[PDB]
Formats: C-alpha cells, structure tokens, sequence
C-alpha cells in the first residue's frame, strides 16, 4: 500500500481534524504549529508584549502521536529573505521559535517553501538550527515542478507570457533546490517535497529530480481529472510519473479541497492505493535486491580474507549463474571430444576457486549431458570451505574429483588441463584480481587448453545522485584521512540515481593470456556526451563476461542477466561534485596499477573540469596479492 | 446575551463595519488558544461592543475570518481560513445570524473579499494565488483567474463599474481589472519597482483614482490613465494592512499599520491625526455613518475605539 498524508492549512480543532482525516485513511496529516495568520512581533513595542499564549498546548495530544502522525509546516508569512529588513529579523525569530517548536514536540517532518530564487537567510537559519541542540526531524523543501511564474494564466494584457521556450528557464525549479541545498552543505536532514502541477513541465527535468532525496510527492486536487462516474482520476502521464515515484517509495501528500462534491475525500486516495497495487510486481532479482537499495559496502579482500558459510550460501542461489556455466561446459566438452572418441578420452577439468562446490556438481551436471568423460580438480584457498568440499567429496563425488586445498597462484598441479573453470570476478569484473589468479595458474593449461570464462570486459557510466554523494561522505571515520571514503569504489544497489551516459567499455582481460610479458596494469580514457544540466557524483561499474562462445553473464543494464542478483553494480565517488551543462562531454580517467603486494584502481575526471586524481599509490584502498 | 449567539467573543478583532443605518458589525478570530474559529457580531449599540451581552446579534463560524463585508443592508459576506466564502443572511428580527450558503472553492485560507458596485457580484482573493468572481444570487464562480504568482493580499471593487476592481499580490504586482477585455488584468503603477503592496483604496469620487499602502509603511496615491506615483508618505513605521476614505464631500483617508497606530490624512497624505490607542496591530477602520468625525477602530488587542477626527 502507499502511506500518505493530508496537508492543511486550516485547523480550527486539533483532535477533531485529526480524527476526520484517520477516517479518510491517511497515516498523517501536515498542519501549522502557529495559526497561519497569527503574525507575531519580536523587537518594538506594543505588540512585542502581546499576552499569550503563542499557540496551542502540547497537552492536547499524546507525545506518540506528535512523533507519528504530525508533520509541521512553517508560517507562510515568515519571509527570512524580505527586502524590508524588519520583515526579515521578525521572520528570523519567528522561524527559528516554529522550528523549535516543532523539535520541542518531536515532530518527525517539517515542511518548509522554496518558493523563489533566493533563499539564502531561509538556508542560513534552518543550518544554524540544524547545529544546535539534538534532534532527529526531518526538513522537507516544498519545491513545485513548475514555478508559479510560468503556471500563471496569459491574462495580463501588458504583461505577455513569453511563449518562446527557454530550455534553462524551464529547470530554475531544481536550480533553487540545488543552491539551497549547497548553502546547506548537503545535510543529511534537509530534504524534497515535489508538488506537481496540473501542466507536468516537459519531460527532461523529472529524469534529473529522481535522483534528488525526494521524501515526498504533494498532489493537488486540482490536477485531478474527472472520469465516466464522476471519481477523480489522474492523466496516462501522471500516471508515470506516480509510477516511477512509486518505484522510488516517496510519500504522498493530498493538498487542497474537495474538488468533487459527489465523493467522499478518501476517493483521492482510492485512485491512489489502486494506481499502487496495480504495478508490476517484484520480478525475481528485485525480490532478493529487496532490502539493498543505496546501501554501500566497503571493498572485499578476496585473497587476504575468507568468505563466510552464509556468504556462500546466499549466492548458490543464483537462478541462473550456475545453470550458465553448466551450458559453458557443456558446450565446450563436445567441441573438445568428438563422438568416436566419447570414450576413450576423459577431459581434466580444474575448478578453480572451488567454495563450497557448485561449479564441480555443475561440470558434472555438464559432462552426464554432453555424455563425455571428466576428471575433476577442486581447488580451494578457503580452508573452511575444504571442510564443505572434502565432506562432499567422501560422501558424494568418490575419486572423480580431487579436491586441493590451497591457492592456484601455489599449487603444483600433477597433471596440466584441459579446462580451468573460474568464478573470481567483482563488480567491475577484474577487481576481485581474477587476472592476477589466473595468470599465476594457467602454467598447468595445456598449449590449446580452454579457460571458462574466456574474457571479461568492465563498463563505466557518469551518475548524478546526492542521496549517495551524501551516504558517502557519512562513511568518514576517526583514525584515517578525512577524505579516504571518497576514494574507494563501493558495491551497491544504486536506486536513487540519475545515469548520466550511456555505459561504455572500460578495461579488458582475456584468459589465457599469451602475451610475451604479460602486464595487467590499464590506462583508459572516456568520453561521456552528456545532455542535461546535472552534477556529476561518481561512476557506476558493471561487467560483462564471455563464459564460452555465446555463452554469457552480464551486469550491464542493457544487456543484464534476467534474474541474477550475485552482483550489484559498483560506484567510483569524487571528493567533490561537478557541474555539468546541457551539451557538455564528461572525460574521466582510470587505471590499474598494481605491486607485487597489492592491486588498485585511481582516478581523474578531466572535462568539463578537473579532478584531483583520486586514491593515488592506492593510498586509500588497495586488494592485497 | 441572544439567541444563538455565543457566550465568548474570540480576541482577535479582524474587521469592522458601520451600516447605513448606523450599527457596526464585527468579525473576530481565535489566532491562538485550543479552537482556531472565529464569530460574527450586530452592534446596534456602537458604543456598546465588543461586549458580547449587550449585542444585537452574534454566531459561531466554523473557522477564523480573515475578512468580512457588508452585502447590502442583510447579508454578509466572509473569507474563511477553511478555504470557503460564506455568506450569513441577518434575521428580519435582525436577532439571529444564519448561515445562507458557504462554498469551499478555495485551496488555502481566503484572505480577501470586495462586494462589487451592483451588489448582486462579489471577488475573493486567496493564499492559494487565486483570484475569484461570484454570482451571491446563484451561489457560484463564475470566473476563476490565476493572474498572480504568489499569495493574493487585498482585492477592491470600484465604487461605480461592476467589472473593474483592483488587487495586489506578493509578486509585487498591483492589477487593475476589467473582465469586459479578453486578457482581464493590467500591470500598474509601481512605477520603480517597489516595495510589495499590501492595502488598497479606491477614491469614493473620481472612479480613477486609488491609493495603496506597501510592506514599508509608505501610502501612495496613484492616477490610473496617467500611470504615474503622484504623491507618496512614509506614513507608517511597519506595513499598512487598511486604508480606508472618510464619507465626507472632501474625503479624509483613515490608514492603519502593524505599528499599531492609525493615521488620517487629507487628500495631499498630510497627517492631521494619530492615535496610538491599540496595543496590539490595527485592522479595521469605519466611519461613522451618522456622524462625519466619528471613527471606529478594533485591534488584536480587542479594543473597539472610538476617534473624534477635525
Ligand atoms: O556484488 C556483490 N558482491 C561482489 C562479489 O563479487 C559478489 N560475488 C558473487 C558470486 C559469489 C559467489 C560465491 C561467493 C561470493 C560471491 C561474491 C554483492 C551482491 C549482493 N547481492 C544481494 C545478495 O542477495 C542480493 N550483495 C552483496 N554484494
Ligand atoms: N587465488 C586463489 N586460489 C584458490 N582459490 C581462490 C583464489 N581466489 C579466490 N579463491 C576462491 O574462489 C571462490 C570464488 C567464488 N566467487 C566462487 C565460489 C563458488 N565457486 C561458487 O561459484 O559458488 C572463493 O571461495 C574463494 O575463496
């Protein structure tokens, strides 16, 4: 269901509105703190002096409720960024005492306009509030899609309304946000209240505002169309954009009155619960992406550190990566024996990296299909995974498989290979050191030996995302740079993001490798055509790899594997956000560089503007040989 | 104390309003407090108020009253913080106060209501950016004008034409109106732009002239074909929320502030009086129907006072 609130402007008992509005059926409700009209005077007299009290009691709700059910809204006459300077001190006091207030009640949210293009005394008092005491609510900046301006009807006969369209003009809306947000310093607690008009502003901004922290969605009656039995209803484009919001998982808030006398108020909502259970649902990589939405997670160590029971446990639940390789193997063994020889020739099959054995029981599964003989290697660096492959080996898979305990960068294999098969990729493909493994392995791959997979190539893609800017810069810890989080790149779900380009390939590996010297180390220019006004954030990773011939796994979005969740896509930050213009090209740099210790990726934006170069000598994040 | 009225009259005085025959009428608000409504007040007895025993007449209204007038000698028209314009029709016993229609037409608080010249029309201004214009026979709008970009202050009917009527906004626009032309509304005067206009007066006599009051406590007074700020006073030390011509052949303008003082001037803005009896902000003005000097003033300071103006 979808959880929504009513906004109100006018409460003349609190107990009774509440009630109504519970019968309706919204989870809560946003109303003044103050009477709205109730102007109130700080510094000359008389009217500094007017008896109380303020406003009214605390007393006349359980403090549950005021934490749960009441979202407050700022005085609409508190104008901090007036011309008139006594306007401007009294909307100071006057501001920072309904903020209080509302802090001292425990409200949850509170709702407060931009409205025009400046606001930055509306910023500096909400900041210097924001730093005193301790408190936990929310801001919510009630910004429309449309500024009122340009929604205003061509009614004044000397004062046109300039037909001819401005592709900027049009986006001065997310302008105020941004800079009100910058003034700000992207605090985790100020954030998007959309209200969407009746005439939906063209397409290019709504793209750019879904990767803003938007907490709420603010539906005017008013846009509201009427249908065959008089209920009201919404156009097939609000409809998208209810959708994607839905998708994103905003609050909706109803404003204004009843437009529709015929109805109850809770029709409003109806349309909305059933625009709701009328998506399509959970497919099956969303069900188990479910609960990992802009969650980072830190760089693994695959050699210095062993994979958990559970970790493993969770990924042999791919759908599809497994029944993948078993197809890679499948086709490969009938290539390699052809039907004469079926049997007097019995392949050597290493699985290389072995966990807990899925890719063993999968080459079985494959030679019982392409009806061929195998022999089976096991190896395993996870001295507790042995444990699982040795247990199986005695109970299950007798001497057809040889399980090895130790790492194939070490291991002095008895006889050579006809087939390595591996599953050491990362997000970004190469940065579980996939590469670095199997070069250290493939001495004991015969000279026309097959190696599953064959290649793999990284991708990379300019992002805009303030929600994961900020989730970031929250990962600063005591006892290192101050900076270091910005330099490191993190495996998450994106959701709260604007894709800026389209992917494009990255770096590149191919298995076996047959290069003379062989050298893993890459240097890769990329250039992003970009066509929005945005600010760039960071770089998603994905990959792509070739398991054999046709046979493939991929991350990246437009050729993405149906139902494989094994591996969310990654995220490269910049210490430092950059403006990007409609028109413009993003140039971004990468390498690979490596020791004979370590392995790790740096970093450069260098157009439109420069970066510093990010985690230079791996000074912040490395993967360890 | 009436039938139907209540025992409690709520202290904040928004508006006040003499009768031809001589009475006043009151609107008030509860602006803090538990309940946030507000009543309606016949004071046969000028003299008498705001005291709620000796009243004429007196009723709840659901919400506060942002603003009130007259509909001819019977009616009364209201902008409610419900969003809703509400008419009250007087009893012919002139005792009760009852509700005729109320029509929730609004988004937000309605801020602002003028009865136009004919008495048979009447225009609202609102938070909600609006602007609106009714039948109060049929009880319907029959136009709806999103003219303005931010919340609407003050609109004002022209004494004599039934489709020309001011309004000013927080868009710093001031528009004068004619819903006779296609496109209805005109950009004036703020010749420079100014200060955001607050109050509004048009001239009892020469249907060309008005005055508006801004956010700075200056009156200016302004000529419609001519387009130019013909004179101005900085006349008050806060804004001007009310400004409001005396029924004399030579007009006297009684203007009121959030200083909590009022001011009269003559036709050239220079001050005669002053009096600084509220202690709380000014709100309303009305003259004297009856007799040509006296002034009521009420406040938030729920003070009814009587001026004797030269
Ligand atoms: O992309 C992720 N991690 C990077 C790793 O390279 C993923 N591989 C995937 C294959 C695999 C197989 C056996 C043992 C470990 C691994 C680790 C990631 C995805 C995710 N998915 C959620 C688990 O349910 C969906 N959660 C947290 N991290
Ligand atoms: N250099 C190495 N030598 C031996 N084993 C390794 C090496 N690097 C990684 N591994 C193991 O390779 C496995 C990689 C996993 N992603 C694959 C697990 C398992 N094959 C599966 O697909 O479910 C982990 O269990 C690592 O412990």
């Amino acid at each position: 269901r979808v959880s929504s609130g009513r906004d109100l402007n006018c409460v003349p008992e609190i107990a009774d509105t509440l009630g109504a509005v519970a019968k309706q059926g919204f989870d809560f409700l946003c109303m003044p703190v103050f009477h709205p009209r109730f102007k109130r005077e700080f510094i000359q007299e008389p009217a500094k002096n007017r008896p109380g009290p303020q406003t009214r009691s605390d007393l006349l709700l359980s403090g549950r409720d005021w934490n749960t059910l009441i979202v407050g809204k700022l005085s609409p006459w508190i104008r901090p960024d007036s011309k008139v300077e006594k306007i401007r001190r009294n909307s100071e006091a006057a501001m920072l005492q309904e903020l209080n207030f509302g802090a001292y009640l425990g409200l949850p949210a509170f709702l407060l306009p931009l409205n025009q293009e400046d606001n930055t005394n509306l910023a500096r008092v909400l900041t210097n509030h924001i730093h005193t005491g301790h408190h936990s609510s929310m801001f919510w900046m009630r910004v429309p899609l449309v500024a009122p301006e340009d929604l205003r009807d061509d009614i004044i006969e000397n004062a046109p309304t300039t037909h001819t369209e401005e592709y900027s003009g049009e986006e001065k809306t997310w302008m105020w946000w941004h800079n009100f947000r910058t003034l700000c310093d992207y605090s985790k607690r100020i954030a998007v209240a959309l209200e969407i008009g009746a005439d939906l502003p063209s397409n290019h901004v709504i793209d750019r505002w879904l990767g803003e922290p938007i907490k709420a969605a603010i539906l005017p009656t008013s846009i509201f169309l009427t249908n065959k039995k008089g209920f009201p209803v919404l156009s097939k484009m609000h409809q998208r954009l209810i959708f994607r919001l839905l998708k994103l998982e905003v609050q909706f808030i109803i404003t204004g009155t009843n437009h529709h006398s015929e109805k109850e108020f809770c029709s409003y909502l109806q349309y909305l619960e059933y625009l709701s259970q009328n998506r399509p649902p959970p497919n099956a990589y969303e069900l188990f992406a479910k609960g990992y939405e802009d969650y980072l997670q830190s760089p693994l160590q695959p050699l210095m550190d062993n994979l958990e029971s559970q970790t493993y446990e969770v990924f042999e639940k791919d759908p599809i990566k497994y029944s993948q390789y078993q197809q890679a193997i499948y086709k490969c063994l009938l290539d390699r024996v052809p039907e004469e020889e079926k049997d007097t020739n019995v392949q050597v099959l290493m699985v290389l990296g072995a966990g807990r054995g899925p890719l063993v029981n999968a080459s079985l599964r494959a030679a019982k299909q392409a009806d061929r003989r195998i022999k089976l290697y096991a190896v395993e660096k996870n001295p507790n995974a042995v444990v699982t492959l040795e247990n199986w080996q005695f109970e299950e898979w007798g001497s057809q498989v040889t399980v090895v305990s130790s790492d194939m960068r070490e291991w002095v294999a008895p006889e050579k290979a006809d087939i390595i098969v591996s599953e050491l990729l990362g997000s970004f493909a190469d940065n579980e050191l996939s590469p670095e493994c199997l070069d250290g392995a493939q001495h004991f791959l015969k000279d026309d030996g097959v190696s599953i997979p064959g290649e793999y190539t990284s991708f990379l893609a300019p992002i805009s995302s303030s929600k994961l800017y900020n989730e970031v810069r929250a990962c600063r810890e005591k006892d290192r740079d101050p900076e270091a989080q910005f330099e490191m790149p993190y495996v998450v779900r994106l959701h709260n993001f604007h894709q800026l380009s389209a992917p494009q390939p990255c770096f590149t590996f191919s298995h076996p490798n047959r290069d003379p010297m062989i050298d893993n180390n890459r240097y890769c220019t990329l250039e992003f055509p970009v066509e929005v006004n945005t600010v760039l954030h960071g770089f998603a990773g994905y990959f792509e790899t070739v398991l054999y011939q046709d046979i493939t796994l991929s991350i990246r979005p437009e050729t993405h594997s149906p139902g494989m969740f094994s591996w969310f896509p990654i995220l490269f930050p910049i210490k430092q956000p950059i403006t990007v213009r409609e028109g413009q090209t993003i140039c971004v740099r990468f390498w690979r560089c490596s020791n004979s210790k370590k392995v790790w990726y740096e970093w450069a934006v260098t157009a439109p503007v420069c970066s510093a170069i990010h985690n230079p000598t791996g000074r912040s994040y490395t993967i360890g040989l | 104390l009436p039938p139907n009225a209540p025992a409690c009259m709520e202290r904040q005085l928004e508006a006040a309003r003499y009768r031809s025959d001589g009475a006043l009428l009151l609107g008030a608000s509860s602006l803090s407090g538990r309940c946030w409504a507000g009543s309606l007040w016949l004071f046969k007895d000028p003299c008498a108020a705001p005291n709620e025993g000796f009243c004429s007449a007196g009723v709840q209204t659901e919400a506060g009253v942002a603003d009130l007038t007259w509909v001819g000698e019977r009616g009364i028209l209201v902008a409610s913080d419900s969003g809703a314009v509400e008419l009250w029709e007087l009893d012919e016993n002139e005792t009760l106060i009852v509700s005729k229609f109320c029509k929730y037409e609004h988004d937000d608080i309605v801020s602002t209501v003028s009865v136009l010249s004919s008495g048979t029309q009447a225009v609202s201004g609102s938070k909600d950016i609006c602007i609106k214009v009714w039948d109060l026979a049929q009880q319907v709008v029959l136009s709806s004008y999103r003219a303005h970009a931010a919340q609407v202050t003050c609109v004002a009917a022209s004494p004599h034409k039934d489709s020309v009527f001011l309004s000013c906004s927080e868009d710093n626009r001031i528009l004068l109106w004619d819903t006779r032309c296609p496109k209805p509304a005109s950009q004036i005067g703020c010749s420079a732009p100014g200060y955001l206009p607050t109050s509004l007066a048009w001239h009892p006599q020469q249907s060309e002239v008005f005055v508006f009051g801004d956010e700075n406590g200056t009156v200016s007074l302004v000529d419609t074909k001519s387009t130019s700020c013909v004179l101005s006073s900085a006349v008050h030390s806060q804004c001007v929320t009310g400004l409001v011509f005396s029924p004399h052949s030579v007009p006297f303008l009684a203007s009121l502030s959030e200083d909590c003082s009022l001011a009269v001037l003559d036709s050239s803005l220079s001050e005669l009086f002053r009096s600084q009896a509220h202690r709380d902000f000014v709100r309303d003005a009305t003259w004297s129907p009856l007799n040509h000097s006296l002034l009521t003033t009420v406040g938030w300071d729920h003070q009814v006072v009587h001026h004797v103006v030269p």
